[PDB]
């Protein structure tokens, strides 16, 4: 019933030719949904037109605007204290701060800086591993408490230990949110029964949706889905 | 006179402020001037180096003991592996193991302390750096491009052939997406590749890492921003079309060191029981098995 588009066109530049043609969008308030595709099959750039960002050649969008979450496709930083950009102007919660922190479990990672929790990092500050920036900018959506959350790519980085717990911890504890919508995507299938509700898109158009009843109806994507299992 | 001091004595005293504050810039400038050693020399021949040189590829590594910078521990230390020709063989493992670090190993990108590597005949303490990295290759983790063209970005010079452009583009199945490109590879990568996706870059690096006829070179997890569809393509074409070339693989995805010669697990600092996938599976006791088991 959420944020949803009937027959989505959009385009990055009016004069070329429309990124998303005839998009089709839903989301149930409270659930935890994924978007998979191809590489380049168009997943980020529907998020992005979703947030207003691409030039929608036609579509209509409709919403509940909400000051959505957002984690970027790739990691961004900003030049301030780690507390500083996890933060991003919000009522510090030590609770809700050392649990979005041991969500991404970057615990041992602030032992090792030198300044731990206020350490000034960024282009000024001092440079680290891209996959403490990606589970940095996680955290920035998580200790968002923003009620419609947004994650682009946010295991690209991360190896399986990290993927796993991050996932487990912390979207366990989103979908432990009452109504804390998250909408998410993947390069990994294996949390797909972990899905609440599924987007299939490849080069630039939706192909499916549905979690269980919708997929089995598919024998090559879900052969597809099963050629890792 | 004395009107012409109460004139320009001010101007004179301003412009003293202002050209000490250009000479402060100056000063700032020539103290960066001072640079530290990089030792591009290696105190090797380069007649006793034949052209083609890395014909076998044939990497004995020993002891070999590394770290950034002499102030940070040692990052890798007390590791040996006797690697054949060996067409694919496979490093895995969890973060922070330093499998980064030891693909940095063979540039000389690391400090090396302790231990050496014999590339086929000859150790790494010798070559000159820029020869050493010229006949080689390496595809970083993170996608890094340039603003130009697809000729420029793959091609920094211009001694290739479009033929060859055309084959790296289509076995990382990019010239099936280049088609659809009005440039013709002549299009413009903006920014770093603001007009790419992040696969779509790292595939480009991939390429481009791919013209060099190298058939000896590594990989860091490059296959971590690509989805699994293109993940199981590419490997399978680069393995037949690599046939011959000896890869080493570091995998953000085990499913993809599942194929290669011998497998390769760092834990803190060092290798536990590098070894053929098989065994190391069937045996279960290598925590490669609890890798492999927590996917399946
Ligand atoms: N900033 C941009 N400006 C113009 N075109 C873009 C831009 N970003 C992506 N594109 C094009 O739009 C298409 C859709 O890209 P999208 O933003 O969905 O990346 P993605 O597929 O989500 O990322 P990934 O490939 O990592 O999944 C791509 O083919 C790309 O060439
Ligand atoms: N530029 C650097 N300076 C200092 N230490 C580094 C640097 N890069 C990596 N390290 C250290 O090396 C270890 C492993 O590095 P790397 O191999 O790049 O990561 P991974 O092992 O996950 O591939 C990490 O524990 C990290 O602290
Ligand atoms: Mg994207
Ligand atoms: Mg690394």
């Amino acid at each position: 019933c959420c944020v949803q588009i009937m027959g989505g066109y959009f385009t990055w530049t009016p004069d070329g030719i429309p990124t998303l043609s005839n998009i089709t969008i839903r989301i149930p308030r409270g659930q935890l949904t994924m978007i998979v595709g191809q590489v380049g099959c168009g997943k980020s750039s529907l998020l992005l037109a979703a947030l207003g960002e691409m030039q929608k050649v036609s579509g209509a969008v409709f919403w509940s605007r909400g000051p959505v979450a957002y984690a970027s496709q790739k990691p961004w930083l900003l030049n301030a204290t780690v507390e500083e950009n996890i933060i991003f102007e919000s009522p510090f919660n030590k609770q809700r701060y050392k649990m979005v922190i041991e969500a991404c479990s970057l615990q041992p990672d602030i032992d090792i800086l030198p300044h731990g929790d206020q350490t000034q990092i960024g282009e000024r500050g001092i440079n680290l591993s891209g996959g403490q920036r990606q589970r940095i900018s996680v955290a920035r959506a998580l200790y968002q408490h923003a009620n419609v959350v947004f994650l682009d790519d946010p295991f690209s980085a991360l190896d399986i230990h990290l993927s796993d717990h991050l996932m487990q911890a912390g979207i366990l504890e989103l979908l432990r949110d009452d109504k804390r919508t998250v909408v998410l995507v993947t390069h990994k299938l294996q949390y797909l029964p972990h899905a609440d509700w599924i987007i299939a898109m490849k080069d630039g158009t939706i192909q499916r949706e549905g979690t269980l009843k919708d997929f089995q109806r598919s024998e090559c994507q879900l052969f597809e889905h099963w050629k890792t299992l | 006179y004395a009107l012409m001091v109460s004139n320009y004595l001010n101007w004179m005293v301003r412009n003293l402020a202002d050209m000490e504050l250009q000479l402060g810039a100056v000063k700032r400038i020539h103290g960066l001037l001072k640079t530290e050693a990089e030792s591009y020399e290696g105190l090797l021949a380069p007649s006793l180096i034949p052209k083609n040189w890395p014909d076998q590829g044939k990497i004995q590594i020993q002891n070999l003991s590394v770290r950034y910078d002499s102030s940070l521990k040692p990052v890798l230390k007390h590791v040996n592996a006797l690697i054949a020709p060996g067409q694919k063989i496979g490093i895995c493992g969890r973060t922070g193991s330093g499998k980064s670090s030891f693909s940095l190993a063979f540039f000389r990108m690391v400090d090396t302390f302790e231990g050496h590597i014999i590339i086929d005949g000859i150790d790494i303490a010798k070559l000159p750096l820029h020869t050493l990295r010229s006949r080689l290759s390496i595809i970083l983790q993170d996608p890094v491009l340039f603003s130009g063209t697809i000729r420029f970005n793959l091609d920094p010079e211009r001694k290739c052939s479009d033929s060859t452009l055309w084959e790296a583009l289509e076995i990382a199945q990019l010239k099936l997406v280049v088609k659809a490109l009005p440039g013709g590879l002549d299009a413009i990568i903006t920014e770093g590749g603001e007009n790419f996706s992040q696969g779509q870059r790292q595939l480009f690096c991939l390429a481009r890492a791919f013209v060099r006829k190298t058939s000896i070179f590594i990989m860091d997890e490059a296959t971590a921003s690509i989805d699994m569809a293109t993940e199981n393509i590419l490997q399978k074409v680069v393995m037949t079309a690599f046939a011959d070339r000896t890869v080493v693989t570091i995998a953000h995805r085990v499913h993809t060191i599942l194929s290669a010669d011998l497998v390769i697990v760092l834990k803190r600092g060092a290798i536990l029981e590098f070894d053929k996938p098989e065994k190391l599976l069937s045996r279960k006791d290598s925590v490669f098995a609890s890798f492999v088991r927590a996917d399946k």
